[PDB]
């Protein structure tokens, strides 16, 4: 992982970064999109020992072997469709505001 | 003035 | 300062929702999307609690972060919701206002959007802050929202 990078992003099908969902919640983390890196479950398994980023998973159950806040919603699609989905996201950032707002 |  | 009344050409209520506070859902979102901290000053607190119901559904298929004041992570998430008995976190570009008369803490702003809603029964308070922003020096404009 590039020390510019401040979040991976982990789906099995990973969106568009102009996503304007996933624009919404990388503003909501203060993020900007360049120090993103999206990765596959597989490439996951190819990252050194003792990796740290903050992250966010999408629709993927299994908590990632990265060092770091995870935060983890529900697919994209149910993220774009459920008010209640786009809520728990945010009081999961918000108990990890430590990581993501230093 | 108000313009409404 | 600048200070913009939105002119509302329906009492349309949707979800329980007038139509000021509807608009001020989509101008919370375009706000914050432009790379504002926002402030909404409700005039009561149940008018609170609706808008942070609202403003996870208002836009559709977006992601507003806010919360209620004294809520959220600390100074607060980048829209805040509050009313007139609860303190806000300050360090914040653009107040909302729901108001029904002018709020002295207004002044604190550089940027205040306030609302001429449709029912008539409406317009006198309206007029009295558009009155009471001139007195505070604020620049005074109406617009329709798009």
């Amino acid at each position: 992982i590039p020390a510019h990078v401040r979040l991976v992003m982990v789906a099995n099908d990973l969106p568009a970064l102009t996503d304007p969902l996933v624009s919404d919640v990388l503003r909501a983390l203060t993020v900007s999109p360049d120090q993103v890196l999206q990765l596959t479950p597989e490439k996951i398994a190819m990252l050194p020992q003792g990796s740290h980023c903050n992250s966010w998973r999408l629709g993927t159950d299994e908590p990632l072997s990265l060092e770091g806040a995870q935060v983890a919603s529900p697919a994209l699609t149910d993220l774009r469709a459920n008010p209640t989905a786009r809520a728990a996201l945010w009081q999961q950032i918000c108990t990890y505001e430590h990581d993501f707002f230093p | 003035d108000i313009p409404f | 300062k600048n200070a913009t009344f939105y002119l509302l050409d329906n009492d349309t209520t949707v979800d329980g929702l007038s139509a000021v506070e509807q608009l001020v859902c989509e101008i919370a979102a375009e706000r914050w999307r432009s790379g504002k901290r926002v402030l909404i000053a409700c005039e009561d607190e149940k008018q609170a609690y609706r808008l942070d119901e609202a403003l996870w559904a208002r836009p559709a298929e977006s992601f507003v972060p806010h919360n209620l004041a004294g809520e959220g992570p600390r100074g607060g998430a980048p829209v805040e919701i509050a009313w007139p008995q609860k303190r806000s976190s300050s360090r914040r570009d653009i107040l909302i206002s729901l108001r029904t008369s002018f709020a002295d803490f207004a002044t604190a702003f550089t940027e205040v959007v306030d609302f001429v809603p449709y029912e008539d029964s409406l317009k006198q308070l309206a007029r009295e802050r558009y009155k009471a922003y001139r007195v505070a020096g604020f620049n005074l404009n109406t617009a329709t929202w798009k």
